[PDB]
RNA sequence: GGAUAGUGGCCUACCAUGGUUUCAACGGGUAACGGGGAAUAAGGGUUCGAUUCCGGAGAGGGAGCCUGAGAAACGGCUACCA
RNA sequence: GUGAAAUUCUUGGAUUUAUUGAAGACUAACUACUGCGAAAGCAUUUGCCAAGGACGUUUUCAUUAAUCAAGAACGAAAGUUAGGGGAUCGAAGAUGAUCAGAUACCGUCGUAGUCUUAACCAUAAACUAUGCCGACUAGGGAUCGGGUGGUGUUUUUUUAAUGACCCACUCGGCACCUUACGAGAAAUCAAAGUCUUUGGGUUCUGGGGGAGUAUGGUCGCAAGGCUGAAAAAGGAAUUGA
């Protein structure tokens, strides 16, 4: 007969048995305990702040390669030193040293020809203005 | 040639309910009231932060 | 018996030794004010409801009182911590 | 005694032979896809003590039932404690031979154990690798226990048994052979089935492999604290110069 019991006053075991058993599940214990946010990309926060440490690829030929791209800024919720995207080299220009850069996730949906990968975040505004408004021209970066 | 098959013994720990137990305190006991509130004022507060 | 607007371990005497509990009491947690309601799923359910109305509680934190039909009030008073 | 040997024991006669005696285990062939039991398990004879299933029943009570945490009973072999006995085999150990080949890695002796009583221990591939109770859903024979019937052989007849075989029927078992209008990925399954997506009752349980990593997730386990050495044809050679 199915394993449960079925009886028309059982209404206290099948209740009971099912608080046990939905514990016993993974996306509810996690979800109750408080945990599904150590388990995100950097912490609860959607995007996190850090320090400009040092341009990678200053020094690369071929213009506009992943490897000139990127940059390396510690996170300063942890002291922790992570690399990051930026799109346009020019705006690698706009973004030099000691800046604190806002940074987002990257969240790709399809790899490219040359995409470092293991890189997983993106520069988003500098110094507190948006990277695509200094790129476009509309406002200029404040120091 | 032979092929003697061999037989698996038992389990070890692979259990989500001793895996709760399995610190001093009880982790399901010491939870809340509103999980989806916690998860919205997590995620806002670690923002202002 | 005292007290109270008045019921009552409410309190005080003097008596008995009871009361709740696997139908989960007691304890711990609660990013818990409660409800009308909000979102959404085909149903069943799930999550949200500090927030326009209703109720409760509070006016930095303990406690205490005066007036008055109505206050343990804080745009009233007294002392204590901050 | 082995593949080959060897320690060993043998003029106080061993191995062998005959007649006996003691001691402790053990219960061969008969032994089967047979029996009994809750499982582990249980084979010589007779006796006693209780117990049990099945079958038979025109006996009796009249729902007393099923599933079930806690707890309890028992629980092979090994093992522990204390006694007893101690033939046999025999972890440790002591020894022989280390002979090529392990194709043919053993021999002699033997503590503990094996056996027994009184307590512990409570684990096994303890297996039918699959919780239990009930009901229905395919054919076929054989076989063990009981009962009913039939028929002739085996039997015997006023004494004490009146059992064996054959045949049909029959409840209940140990299993088996065929297949599933079913199920399944398949092997297979009479349950692992019960007409397309689901309710006969009930308990427990669930949300692969190797690798590579982090450890504050945690538990264990270590040392010393007077002590030190300085390049070669300046070859090979019964094969050379």
């Amino acid at each position: 007969g199915k394993g449960k019991p079925r009886g028309l006053n059982s209404a206290r075991k099948l209740r009971v048995h099912r608080r046990n058993n939905r514990w016993a599940e993974n996306n509810y214990k996690k979800r109750l305990l408080g945990t599904a946010f150590k388990s995100s990309p950097f912490g609860g926060s959607s995007h996190a702040k850090g320090i400009v440490l040092e341009k990678l690829g200053i020094e690369s030929k071929q213009p506009n390669s992943a490897i000139r791209k990127c940059v390396r800024v510690q996170l300063i919720k942890n002291g922790k030193k992570v690399t990051a995207f930026v799109p346009n080299d020019g705006c690698l220009n706009f973004v030099d040293e000691n800046d604190e850069v806002l940074l987002a996730g990257f969240g790709r949906k399809g790899k490219a020809k040359g995409d470092i990968p293991g890189v997983r975040f993106k520069v988003v505004k500098v110094s507190g203005v948006s990277l695509l408004a200094l790129w476009k021209e509309k406002k200029e970066k404040p120091r | 040639e032979q092929s003697n098959k061999q037989h698996r013994k038992a389990k070890e720990k692979n259990t989500a309910k001793k895996k709760l137990h399995t610190q001093g305190h009880n982790a399901k006991a010491f939870a809340v009231a509103a999980p989806g509130k916690m998860a919205r004022t997590m995620q806002r507060s670690s923002d202002v932060n």
